[PDB]
């Protein structure tokens, strides 16, 4: 497994915060023989943002790969302790002052500082206790996006979904007017992206794609939850796997607001367009080429295989939909697969009832068989009648035996 | 926009010509449509997938079987509905006790 | 014969179960002459004689179990399964001896005829769900392995657990389970392949040889479970899925025959309800 087309500089530039550190750790853990440059970048740039435990982790990783920096460790520790003491004294003073706005700002600041330190649970409980001092809906939305960020760091997606829904219901349902023909400060796009990401993480592809589809490019320039490139990749792949032809025509290829996302990544546009216009060889070839780079993403890593399997099954179903009797040599050639593996795939799919077809494996012809309504209805009616008669025969005997009150002794 | 054009006209011609027939040869369509057989198959598969032509394509003999079929068998499905109820009904009747 | 002369001289009606039926079935099973007991078993038995409080459960559970014995030896698996199921669902706040054997033979026969374990009816005593189920583990393991449609691990499993099966003296109904996989995999392949070469299907079902595949297909078509044709000019098994059109007078006659049984059942239920609506114990509870 080797891939030199990967660009770590773009990954570092696109994302920010703890997300870049987590992605670097993921790519180091999953991509061998490319660790030197990624860990060099991590050492060079992640030296900031109060690296304490992850610093030791990456030091151990470098030691395994192969002067000791220890004084800076206690220097940063004592600096963090004195900053914590200043924050504690400040928040006691503001609590004594009893000012809602100042207390809320101090709570947000200390939560951000604890997030920088690495105290995820402490920041979560700080925001939980700061929730009680909410005045306006905009502050609610801001602390809501902050809590969504910390929760997707914590990986509790059900809470994320409930929190997104309650955020949607907070400002009297989108201010009841649309915020004067859509909002310039469109946090709605960010919360919809968060909901789609959470649904994707919860193995709910249809809802995730539906929610992430409704995004606007000009309000997607806030790279603190997702980046436009991976948003486009997720949306395109999920829509390709899940939606049928009608939705693949009305939602993904004809939506003007989403052509920009397609233009961001031309490869996804080529994949979708070639899949739509009955062109499967190139589509599967490009998908197989993409898979290597796709597997390096940190969210979509545990979902690539099922996604690809669903795409392939849908492709087979769509290819056989308009045919009554197909020569499977051309079917195998167009799918970049030999005859034996195609036969195995067809015999596996037929047993599940997705494809109503039979295989004639002498001239290698895939025939389509239509069910006769009369014979099926007659057979099932007779079978049901026989079962009902047997059930009556049993239960009337049971009634007799209950009448005579027979039991073991 | 001449590629979007030159395409609706041929689809309209195909729809108009396909109405009376029920099974034809692909080369016969190729002759009047003035395009190769592969493009004829591409147009036919696109039209079928778009639910504009009610038919199926035969590739081993390059035929186009229409749908001059499906007599009034709705009765049958409704009959099946009885089964899907009545079975369950007796399942509730026997499950009362004895 | 003596017993078959007593049955008609004590029961009020031919459809009237009595304790002497159990003795007749026991003697028939132990005499290895199954045919003479068929007329007294095919007919259904409604109402059971109390015979002055001497008809305990030991004369009702035994009869429906020896009926399963006598039918499972004549390859009439449907009625044997029905009798075993009826024997299972007796109301009993304890564990009996013949109940375990009836459950084991039920779990064997259900695998024999269907491809899965038929779910027991809900009107069953809770004793079977707590005591008898964990006691018979080998048969449940047989069912679990059979559910995978793998004819290789089943041989090892039946070889390993041979001691308990031989102790239960039900040998013969488990080798039938082993042979049932080769009869069910072909039927499963029927739903997918219109025609096959003997080599490919022989490798798929794993009987180790194309020659024996022809023998199995011939046996299947002879016994009528499948509609197949052997074409030896090119090594072919063709699957003709056109059994019936449902338009001949024979189907009408079958429908009429089913109607004349449903009508009799309805008449019997109506008569029983009319009899119930006259009891002096009733009329006062409402």
């Amino acid at each position: 497994v080797e891939n030199p087309s990967l660009d770590l500089e773009q990954y570092a530039a696109s994302y920010s915060g703890l997300m870049r550190i987590e992605r670097l750790q993921f790519i180091a853990d999953h991509c061998p023989t490319l660790r030197v440059e990624a860990l060099k970048m991590a050492l060079s740039f992640v030296q900031r943002t109060f690296n304490v435990d992850m610093y030791e982790e990456i030091h151990r990783k470098l030691s395994e790969a192969t002067a000791l920096d220890t004084a800076w460790v206690e220097a940063t520790r004592k600096k963090a302790l004195l900053k914590l003491e200043k924050l504690d004294t400040d928040l006691k003073n503001y609590k004594g002052n009893s000012i809602k706005e100042s207390i809320r700002r101090g709570h947000d600041d200390l939560g951000d500082h604890y997030l920088d330190c690495g105290d995820l649970s402490n920041a979560l409980k700080c925001y939980s206790r700061a929730r009680d001092y909410c005045t306006s809906a905009k502050h609610v939305i801001n602390m809501c996006l902050n809590v969504i960020k910390v929760s997707v760091y914590l990986q509790n997606w059900s809470h994320v979904l409930s929190y997104v829904s309650k955020a949607e219901s907070t400002p009297e349902i989108a201010e009841q007017r649309g915020e004067r023909d859509s909002q310039t400060q469109a946090i709605l796009t960010k919360l919809k992206c968060a909901a789609g990401l959470a649904e994707l993480a919860a193995r709910k592809y249809k809802q995730a794609a539906k929610c992430l589809l409704l995004a606007s490019f000009d309000h997607c320039d806030f790279p603190e939850l997702l980046s436009p490139s991976n948003v486009a990749i997720y949306g395109g792949l999920c829509a390709l796997a899940t939606f049928d032809r009608q939705e693949l025509q009305r939602n993904v290829i004809s939506s003007s607001s989403f052509k920009l996302f397609l233009e961001l990544e031309p490869q996804v546009r080529d994949i979708i367009f070639k899949f739509y216009e009955s062109k499967y060889a190139s589509c599967l070839k490009m998908l197989d080429e993409m898979k290597d780079n796709l597997l390096l993403d940190m969210y979509l890593a545990p979902h690539v295989r099922t996604l690809y399997t669903q795409i392939r099954n849908r492709a087979l179903i769509q290819y056989f939909s308009p045919y009554v009797s197909a020569d499977m040599h051309r079917m195998a050639a167009a799918f970049n697969t030999t005859v034996a593996a195609l036969e195995d795939e067809l015999t596996q799919l037929i047993l599940e009832g997705l494809i109503s077809a039979r295989v004639d494996s002498h001239s290698k012809i895939l025939y389509a068989r239509d069910v006769d309504q009369r014979s099926t209805t007659f057979e099932k009616s007779l079978l049901m009648g026989k079962e009902f008669q047997r059930r009556a025969k049993a239960m009337m005997l049971r009634a007799a035996v209950l009448r005579n009150q027979i039991h073991v002794k | 926009h001449i590629e979007e054009l030159l395409r609706n006209i041929r689809t309209q011609v195909l729809i108009k010509l396909i109405k009376p027939y029920t099974r034809i040869h692909i080369p016969f369509i190729s002759k009047e449509l003035n395009i190769d057989v592969a493009d004829v198959e591409s147009l036919l598969v696109q039209c079928i997938l778009d639910n504009t032509i009610h038919g199926r394509i035969d590739q081993v003999n390059q035929l186009l079987e229409l749908d001059h079929q499906k007599r009034g068998g709705a009765r049958y499905t409704a009959l099946d509905k009885w089964t899907n109820q009545l079975n369950s009904l007796n399942q509730a009747v026997v499950s009362k006790l004895a | 014969g003596i017993l078959k002369q007593a049955i008609d001289k004590m029961q009020m009606n031919t459809n009237q179960l009595t304790s002497i039926h159990a003795d007749l079935c026991q003697l028939c099973l132990l005499a290895k002459c199954f045919k003479p007991a068929l007329p007294y078993l095919d007919v259904d038995m409604m109402d059971i004689c109390k015979e002055n409080g001497a008809y305990d459960a030991k004369h009702f559970l035994c009869y429906y179990y020896y009926g399963g014995m006598i039918y499972t030896g004549l390859k009439n698996f449907e009625r044997a399964l029905y009798f075993y199921e009826q024997a299972i669902t007796t109301p009993a706040m304890a564990v009996s001896h013949i109940m375990l054997e009836s459950y084991k033979k039920y779990i064997l026969v259900s695998l024999i005829l269907l491809g899965k374990v038929q779910q027991l009816p809900k009107y069953t005593s809770q004793i079977v769900g707590r005591f008898i189920k964990p006691l018979s583990n080998a048969y449940h393991e047989l069912a679990q392995v059979y559910s995978t449609n793998n004819p290789s691990e089943l041989r090892n499993l039946v070889n390993k657990h041979s001691e308990t099966f031989t102790r239960d003296n039900n040998m013969g109904l488990v080798k039938q389970c082993l042979s049932s996989l080769y009869k069910k995999n072909i039927q499963r392949l029927t739903k997918t392949f219109l025609t096959l070469s003997l080599q490919d299907m022989a490798s798929r079902v794993q009987l180790s040889g194309p020659q024996e595949a022809e023998k199995y297909v011939l046996h299947m078509i002879e016994d009528g479970e499948i509609f197949a044709s052997i074409n030896q000019k090119d090594g072919m098994v063709s699957f003709h899925d056109n059994p019936e059109k449902y338009n001949n007078p024979a189907m009408l006659h079958n429908i009429d025959q089913e109607m004349l049984k449903c009508i009799e059942l309805d008449e019997r239920l109506k008569a029983m309800d009319q009899e119930i609506t006259v009891n002096p114990q009733f009329v006062q509870k409402s």
